[PDB]
């Protein structure tokens, strides 16, 4: 909505992106979070013993 | 692995990266020179190429 100002839903979207981040880095269980993996090979595998 | 443009499952040995380090082992990016033989790493297990 072009009437809308924008500022308000900046830090609003900004603030939701804060809490994006703390929510990828706080889910962890015990080192392996199963998010934020390091994709510089590309092909990061997790498993569980069956 | 797909050979051709059809996909396939096939199997094949793999050696522990602290095996080929052992034995002075050449590395760049994901290839391993130990000596006659190559390795390189597909995901995450080294195998011979």
């Amino acid at each position: 909505e072009d009437g809308v100002d924008k500022a308000k839903i900046q830090e609003e979207i900004t603030q939701l992106k804060d809490q994006l981040t703390s929510i990828a880095d706080a889910a962890s269980f015990s080192g392996e979070n199963w998010l934020q993996a390091d994709l510089s090979g590309g092909a990061v595998t997790k498993s569980v013993v069956g | 692995v797909n050979t051709n443009g059809v996909e396939s499952q096939h199997t094949v040995a793999a050696y522990s990266l602290e095996s080929l380090t052992e034995a002075g082992a050449e590395f760049q990016g994901n290839y391993a020179l130990q000596g006659g033989n190559s390795y390189v790493k597909v995901e995450n297990v080294w195998v011979r190429a």
